[PDB]
């Protein structure tokens, strides 16, 4: 997606 | 090729972007959970490396390949799509290992490699497992795999299993209802009171939440990585029944995922279970519209539909209903644009 | 069109599919500076309205075409890209508006308007005012004006100062020597550490800040809608002098701006400025990867050179020096891809 | 780029 990892 | 058919050319280009910046390689990498799980699960079994030839599908920094290389394999082949593959080469050559590891910048789906393999690793899964819909590049790339060859990860399950959480139901609730106000600086918004509704239902949760929210048992949708065929993930349906251990408002569906790395010497597990230590994927969580209500004892099913789209993401729907009522809930959710509600 | 002209088809896509987002309407409309002084400035200004035909440029919702309803305009055409055009229509008939509102769907650059108007409103000012290029927008609807005509807003500010943040900048250091280690998980990864710097300096910083962190008394760069052509905002350069205030060590530039709707009743004034209370424009910092000793009473001068792109953005090159010593410092900056830092 | 308008509290 836009972003498809968020993080930690 | 096989992979811009599956995608909006836009979509690989965005994506492929973002897998660009080190901030991104970073995050995953400090995963400390998912990284050492992996180094575990390859160092453990040595002999699966040991003078073997390997793929590294979408090696990103390297770091996998360099755990190949520290297993003792002969050869290893980092595909890599993105621009990150400049800073692996960057890496293999400071590291002094240009006589083992090959940076091979491409999409797997489109690159030549000089042999079969033995054995291919990745880290390709994305929120709930499927995100990103790079398990199909993951599985496209077994046609450089020799027979009886490995994959790493072998297997993975998602998990999923009802919640009630009335908090993050009238969080979302109370947003939409911005579009129920009737006069927001004299205007009258609530004719769209519905699509708002709608359009926030639609975003998955992410984040992590305690099991107390958990209400039945999970079920458990298995792939084989050995086994599947990249068509196999084009629709994925995923029939539920789940009997119901609390009685309650059921809010929606919570989702998560393991892998297994079936080595020679031992299976390694990398779960993202909210009973597990926390990792960068959290948990994901589906809520319906208007929630279900439920006795202790009640079975609530139905079926959860994955269809993959152009956009590198899913359509789900979600049909639920409580056998015992004939109450029933139908969600449309996009998997691409969900809300990262964590802190 | 001279919007696909200037603006890659996919950067568009993106661009229009997010304000077809209610959830990003909404975020727009409940910044209630925002939102509240729109409707102030052309309520208390009701004979630059009363009867008149409207123009609103990128209607989104409707709220600023609701405003113009609400101080006695006879026809205001509603122009909207994204799909929130359709909603904007379900809202105006539900506010029984359907004979003094008309929702035009498309790009302003290529939909018709069947007459000319008085008066243009609009709200294009991304964050540094011209991040999304939305500006070109409103100033090529002028095509549409009366001789003598107005517009809402009519002039902007940008103010550039400079800052001394230590901590920021050294927050960019903290976070690339996670690089500067020669054994992560038995792999050094030195080589990278330069790079990844550079990657953390190309971002300007969104968030807020303490006034006292400015060093000088602001500049700035006036853009007079009335008279601009869009071609003005193509390559937009800002020189400046400061007159430095405070010794220090100057670690970059902050950005904010004002607009001013000039009626024929009162002049009302939007500030986004660090002095007035917070909107979802929050403030704009560009740091210098050098930063520059100063003392109260020397000169920094330089240049702020900003590059429009088809991303719908700029490119932003900053140079600077202390004339007393000739210490310099030249930065590079990509507007689109800010460090969202806020919370 | 990616979210031209930034959320406010
Ligand atoms: N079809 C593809 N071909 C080559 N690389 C890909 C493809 N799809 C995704 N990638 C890359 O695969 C990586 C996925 C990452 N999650 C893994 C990075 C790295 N192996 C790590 O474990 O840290 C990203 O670097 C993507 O750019
Ligand atoms: N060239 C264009 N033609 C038509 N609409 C546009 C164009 N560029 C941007 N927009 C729309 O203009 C709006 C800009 C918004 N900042 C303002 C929405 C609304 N006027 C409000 O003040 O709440 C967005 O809805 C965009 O989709």
């Amino acid at each position: 997606g836009k972003a498809p990892r968020k993080q930690l | 090729s096989v992979f811009s058919e599956r995608t909006e050319e836009s979509s690989a280009v965005q994506y492929f972007q973002f897998y660009g910046y080190l901030s991104q390689q970073q995050n995953m990498m400090q995963d400390y959970v998912r990284t050492g799980t992996y180094q575990r699960a390859i160092l453990q079994n040595h002999t699966d490396f040991k003078d073997k030839i390997v793929l590294d599908v979408g090696c990103g920094s390297g770091i996998l390949s360099f755990f190949a290389a520290q297993a003792g394999a002969r050869k290893i082949y980092a595909v890599e799509a993105s621009t990150m593959a400049q800073h692996a080469e960057v890496l293999v050559k400071s590291n002094n290992l240009t006589d083992r590891i090959v940076v091979i910048p491409g999409k797997v789906e489109e690159v030549s490699l000089p042999e079969q393999v033995d054995i291919i690793i990745s880290e390709p899964m994305g929120y709930m497992l499927f995100n990103e819909r790079m398990l199909e590049s993951y599985l496209h790339a077994k046609k450089y795999l020799k027979p009886s060859g490995n994959m790493f990860p072998t297997i993975g399950d998602v998990h999923l299993a009802p919640f009630t959480d009335e908090q993050l139901y009238m969080e979302q609730f109370t947003k939409a209802n911005f579009w129920y106000q009737p006069s927001f600086h004299g205007v009258d918004l609530s004719a769209l009171r519905g699509a708002a509704v709608d359009e926030y239902f639609r975003q998955p949760v992410v984040d992590t939440f305690d099991i107390r929210i958990l209400m039945a048992k999970s079920v458990k949708y298995t792939v084989n990585f050995l086994e599947a065929k990249e068509g196999d993930l084009h629709r994925i349906e995923i029939p539920f029944k789940f009997h119901m251990l609390h009685s309650g408002l059921v809010h929606g569906l919570a989702f998560w995922f393991d892998v297994a790395f079936i080595g020679s010497i031992m299976t390694v597990w990398l779960s993202t279970a909210p009973t597990e230590p926390l990792t960068h994927w959290y948990q994901v969580r589906c809520l319906f519209q208007s929630p279900l209500f439920a006795k202790a004892g009640d079975t609530l099913s139905g079926t959860c539909l994955l269809i993959a789209n152009k956009r590198q993401s899913y359509d789900i729907s979600i049909v639920a209903q409580v056998d015992q009522t004939g109450s029933k809930s139908s969600n449309l959710l996009d998997l691409k644009n969900p809300f990262f509600r964590y802190t």
